[PDB]
C-alpha cells in the first residue's frame, strides 16, 4: 500500500 | 482512545505553508497500526505549526476549519490542506 507523507 | 484528550490549534499559512506533514489516510498504509487515520508526522522548525507550538507528532486530525478527516484519503487531505484558506482551525485526538 502507498505510504506518503506530504508536507502542508 | 483510552486516556486521550482532544486539542485545537489556530495556525495561520505564511508563504502558502503551515508547516507540518501528515501520513495515513485511507487507502494508505497505516500510520499507527489499525487506524487509517490522518496524523501529523513531521513538523517543521520556525514554521508556522512549530511557532504556534501546540500540535505534536503523532497527532490524530480529526476536522480542519469543521472539515471531518474521518474516514478520507491522504489525496483529499492533502488538497484540503493547499486550499485557499489561510487559517486553519485543526482539530487533533493527541494518545
Amino acid at each position: 500500500n502507498p505510504n506518503p507523507e506530504t508536507s502542508v | 482512545p483510552l486516556g486521550s484528550e482532544v486539542i485545537q490549534a489556530l495556525i495561520f499559512k505564511d508563504d502558502g505553508s503551515l508547516g507540518l506533514s501528515i501520513s495515513g489516510g485511507v487507502g494508505s498504509s497505516s500510520f499507527k497500526s489499525g487506524d487509517d487515520g490522518i496524523f501529523v508526522s513531521k513538523i517543521a522548525k520556525g514554521g508556522p505549526c512549530d511557532n504556534e507550538g501546540t500540535l505534536k507528532i503523532g497527532d490524530k486530525i480529526l476536522s480542519v476549519n469543521e472539515i471531518s478527516f474521518t474516514g478520507i484519503t491522504h489525496e483529499k487531505a492533502v488538497e484540503i490542506l493547499k486550499n485557499q484558506d489561510s487559517k486553519y482551525m485543526v482539530v487533533v485526538e493527541r494518545s
